[PDB]
RNA sequence: GACGUUUUCAUUAAUCAAGAACGAAAGUUAGGGGAUCGAAGAUGAUCAGAUACCGUCGUAGUCUUAACCAUAAACUAUGCCGA
RNA sequence: UUUCCAACGGGGCCUUUCCUUCUGGCUAACCAGGACUUUUACUUUGAAAAAAUUAGAGUGUUCAAAGCAGGCGUAUUGCUCGAAUAUAUUAGCAUGGAAUAAUAGAAUAGGACGUUUGGUUCUAUUUUGUUGGUUUCUAGGACCAUCGUAAUGAUUAAUAGGGACG
RNA sequence: UAGUGGCCUACCAUGGUUUCAACGGGUAACGGGGAAUAAGGGUUCGAUUCCGGAGAGGGAGCCUGAGAAACGGCUACCACAUC
RNA sequence: AAACUGCGAAUGGCUCAUUAAAUCAGUUAUCGUUUAUUUGAUAGUUCCUUUACUACAUGGUAUAACUGUGGUAAUUCUAGAGC
């Protein structure tokens, strides 16, 4: 009888059925509780601006090996502190803290291309002025 | 505004509704008329087409109608005696439909003297006949007769005082009155 | 219960201006003005010759039959002249390709001309508002029982 | 919405309108009078745009202000005027004079007439009631109010009502044979001799119905409009006589017929 | 005690943010 | 339970939300014995972690009485009526 | 299209295959008239399903995306083609289809074929004499006294259950 | 009331809805053709040129009028805020 | 010109916060109801004694703009008189 009942009356249980199996599945639960809202630091975004807070102390989730020039950001459209990325990488010159970036993920959400903790975020346009513009000897290539 | 919309309501479940648009015109109630004895001031008021209304605040005179008849008189009230939706009513003396009023004789006497030939209470040749041919016909009932000698009979009421300014009795008589009358030695 | 000479209200119950006619007394003694309720319906016995008034009766009083006539069975005749009844149905589902039982409770006036009881099959039909949920009137009996009034005295 | 409506939107008119889908933003919505509004096609939408004796509104209105068409023998001057259905258009003009009957698309066209039956004009009589004094009359489908009529007339029949004066002169009774004309519904512009009634108490009261080719199909009762016999019109009705061909057969006769 | 954060509805009250 | 029957009901039926019985070992309150060994424990161990397996007594428990509990690798690791 | 051999369809009718009774137009073709060889679930054909979207003639917008537009001579003062259809289940409203699932008649035979008979509720379109207190025979339903009617009602005892007894 | 009506009101009756899911809760919920789809079914979105609903910062309230609980109308509160 | 009068200003335009038997959608119904407009039809009886205090050869007021004296910090504020 494979385990489920099939008589022409029954669609009462069927679509009650899957209601309680649609909870098993994982962006089901994810989607329709709003915790992309209630978490996820963009905010169901798909960029955000924000300050620079520092230079960045390495923790190992690894492997790139160095320190990587990152970011201590904190946006300003919610302040929720994040580690962020420049790739390209090097140049530590060019611009102070407390200064402007426009984050994008890395392509899984980020959460791994090196052993920062938490490093999800390529900065794409710093001061709204670009990167790829900017990595091209136009213009010069930012500090933390 | 007094509205008389459904959806302030508790549905029949019992889920109470929740909040729709604000309250609106077209769906409005006034004030009782509520209509009494004595003078006249029938306030009129306007109305969805134009269309007036006439509201008989203070009402004092009607066209009041025996039945078993087929007269009709201008007459005017006692009182109340019985209300049959609130004996609050009867206080007040309130008239309105359906009240139990006890209205003058004096025009159904004055035409019943000068009609009839029995002149109860108390104009050549072929006009006596209008009060000798009436064999089994001047024959009225004797519970009817007993409130001519008060000069008082018992009328109910079949307009709308609130809402046409009018006050039109109607002798009540019969299966009626002794059920009004059972009901009235009960009440008043 | 409400006793006929029917006026246990505070109110003379009558048919309005029907006018029993006080003054001249002869072989009449019946004034009860009936009407038919439309769409094929006999008239039950008991409204031609009944003492009962029920404004909302379709026979004796100022209601009327129109749009929707619909069937199912009695329950919970515990209000006064009034009745419940409650119609299944099988919902659809295209997901599935499959239906759903459900039931929906209509209140309806009855007339005191029918007497029913929980379990009955009945008809009505729609009526001017009577009530919040009221919209219906009961307007035919078909009482399937079987025939059990001396059925236990059995062969 | 806090009462009624003054404009009607391009794309919020009846198709049967046919205006184009660009050029402008607005339809130009029919006053009230003698036809519905969803079936009212008004002055403009004959004049400018189906006869093209104007090119745009200003025009239009230089002729309503210059007294010269007539709809029904007055001398109406209003731009959305609804000149419905069977209405008799006669011009002041070069004295070519018109009528509104339908094609079988449902859709009104130019349809120029003589001077029998431009005198004229018809009606389904929607009520015969008895009103005051005791006076007996008929209401006809767009407005008139007709006195004291035949009382063998009833409900659902026609008239012959006269343009000078309101005189019915004759009528048509109903039964079958009769060659009959829809108006609303799906088969909007056919014909062809009622086969029966239905009565169906409480609801709607259908109606079989032939055709030329004997093609029935089933209208409703508020969309019959008789006017006849066995093959007996009381106008002078379009060319192709209301009998729907199919789009197979536009395609044999706009495609194999004319085209060679 | 609970661990109750949900029934934002209000957590329009906190466009006090 | 099986089996036999030319006895009786003539569909009284399958599972199963809710609901209800039962329930190893162990464990849980109030009693009987208190023979047997014996989770803990009190002792001797005994040399480095050939390894700490040894050994001896042991309250309760094991056995039952008025009651629970509702747990197993409660596993043939396979729900129940059909061919 | 004269057409020999077989084949796919439903009907008129027939081998208990009732396909009914009901009679004015009538001497059942079909139209009023009393009952269906039961009611829901199902499905088949209509009708309602706004216009804008989606599918497509036709149109040399220069192809197109678009757009519903437009073409033709003696251009001699005009002639003349259009601007389809497809679609949109439940719910609601109409009729067959005659399986499927449902609901069960007639176990009292206090029931049908009752073309039957006393008696009960009856009765006025009437004819009565023009209109209302006093009536019948009488058109149209029901049963007790009551029996005449054809073929008068027990679908099974399950390699499904419940009993008894061995 | 323009009118049905528990819409009120005065006396009565004790009902009504529900595991066929009442009631309660959440919605980053304005509802209907559209979209991405493309074996089919399913999936997710629909503020948006059309239809219907609602509001003119939030709740009330009333006038004129056939029509408004109207805000490029009015009165008051509440939040603002100009010379 | 202005001003009285009348009609218009309840259409359009925007926005989607509310709202989960609500809206809305398809189908109903009003034998329970209002409707300016448009279109069609519709007042011999109006001195309610039409036995009259009459003016139907047509009877009265009240006023804007016009004017001409002004105040306001400022508003599309308005005052006093004469037409």
């Amino acid at each position: 009888g494979k385990g489920k009942p099939r008589g022409l009356n029954s669609a009462r249980k069927l679509r009650v059925h899957r209601r309680n199996n649609r909870w098993a599945e994982n962006n089901y639960k994810k989607r329709l509780l709003g915790t992309a809202f209630k978490s996820s630091p963009f905010g169901g975004s798909s960029h955000a601006k924000g300050i620079v807070l520092e230079k960045l102390g390495i923790e190992s989730k690894q492997p790139n090996s160095a320190i990587r020039k990152c970011v201590r950001v904190q946006l300003i459209k919610n302040g929720k502190k994040v580690t962020a990325f420049v790739p390209n990488d090097g140049c530590l010159n060019f611009v102070d803290e407390n200064d402007e970036v426009l984050l994008a993920g890395f392509g899984r959400k980020g959460k791994a291309k090196g052993d920062i903790p938490g490093v999800r975020f390529k900065v794409v346009k710093v001061s709204g002025v670009s990167l790829l513009a900017l990595w091209k000897e136009k213009k010069e290539k930012p500090r933390s | 505004g007094i509205s008389r919309d459904s959806r302030h309501k508790r549905s029949a479940t019992g889920a109470k509704r929740a909040q729709f648009r604000k309250k609106r015109k077209f769906e409005l109630g006034r004030q009782p008329a509520n209509t009494k004895i004595g003078a006249k001031r029938i306030h009129s008021v306007r109305t969805r087409g134009g269309n007036k209304k006439y509201r008989a605040l203070r009402i004092e005179t009607g066209n009041f109608s025996w039945a078993s008849e087929g007269i009709s008189k201008k007459t005017r009230i006692a009182g109340v005696v019985y209300h049959p939706s609130n004996n609050e009513l009867v206080r007040t003396n309130t008239l309105t439909k359906a009240a139990i009023v006890q209205i003058d004789a004096t025009p159904f006497r004055q035409w019943f003297e000068a009609h009839y030939g029995q002149t109860l209470g108390k104009k050549s040749k072929n006009a006596e006949r209008k009060w000798a041919a009436r064999a089994a016909s001047a024959k009225i009932e004797s519970s009817v007769e007993s409130q001519f000698s008060a000069g008082r009979l018992y009328a109910c009421i079949s307009s709308r005082p609130g809402q046409s300014g009018r006050c039109d009795g109607y002798i009540l008589e019969g299966e009626e009155l002794a059920f009004y009358l059972r009901r009235l030695t009960a009440k008043k | 219960s409400t006793e006929l000479t029917v006026q246990s209200e505070r109110a003379f119950q009558k048919q309005p201006h029907i006018f029993n006619n006080p003054k001249v007394k002869t072989s009449k003694r019946t004034k009860r003005w009936y009407k038919n309720a439309g769409l094929g319906f006999k008239t039950p016995k008991t409204a031609i010759e009944g003492s009962y008034i029920d404004k909302k009766c379709p026979f004796t009083g100022l209601v009327s039959i129109r749009g929707k006539i619909l069937t199912g069975t009695v329950v919970s005749t515990k209000m006064h002249r009034t009745i419940v009844i409650r119609r299944a149905y099988l919902h659809y589902i295209p997901k599935y390709n499959r239906y759903e039982k459900r039931h929906k409770n209509v209140p309806v006036h009855v007339s005191p001309a029918f007497r029913v009881q929980v379990g009955d099959i009945v008809t009505v039909g729609q009526c001017r508002p009577i009530s919040k949920t009221v919209r219906f009137n009961v307007v035919k009996v078909s009482a399937a029982a079987g025939k059990a009034n001396k059925q236990f005295a059995k062969f | 919405a806090r009462g009624p409506k003054k404009h009607l939107k391009r794309l919020a008119a009846p198709h049967h309108w046919l205006l184009d889908k660009l050029s402008g933003c607005y339809a130009p919505r029919p006053s009230a009078g003698p036809h519905k509004l969803r079936e009212s096609l008004p002055l403009i939408v004959f004049l400018r745009n189906r006869l093209k004796y104007a090119l745009n509104g200003r025009e239009v209105k230089a002729i309503l202000m210059q007294r010269h068409v007539k709809v029904d023998g007055k001398v109406r001057t209003d731009t959305t005027y609804p000149a419905g259905f069977m209405d008799v258009i006669t011009l002041d003009a070069t004295n070519e004079n018109f009528r509104l009957v339908y094609d079988v698309k449902g859709r009104f066209a130019v349809h120029r007439i003589t001077d029998e039956e431009a005198s004229y004009k018809l009606g389904k009589v929607k009520k015969v009631q008895l009103g005051k004094k005791g006076v007996p009359y008929v209401v006809t489908h767009d407005g008139r109010t007709i006195r004291y009529p035949d009382p063998n007339i009833k409900v659902n029949d026609t008239v012959k009502i006269d343009l000078a004066s309101g005189k019915i002169t004759d009528f048509i009774k109903f039964d079958a044979g009769k060659l009959v004309y829809v108006t609303g519904g799906r088969n909007l512009g056919r014909i062809g001799t009622i086969v029966h009634k239905e009565r169906h108490d409480g609801g709607f009261d259908l109606v079989h119905i032939k055709d030329s080719l004997d093609n029935t199909f089933v209208t409703r009762l508020n969309n019959v409009f008789v006017i006849g016999e066995q093959g007996k019109p009381y106008i002078s009705l379009p060319k192709g006589k209301g009998i729907k061909l199919s789009i197979a057969e536009e395609r044999d006769r706009r495609r194999a017929q004319q085209g060679l | 005690p609970d661990k109750q954060v949900s029934k934002l509805q209000r957590k329009n009250k906190a466009k006090q943010l």
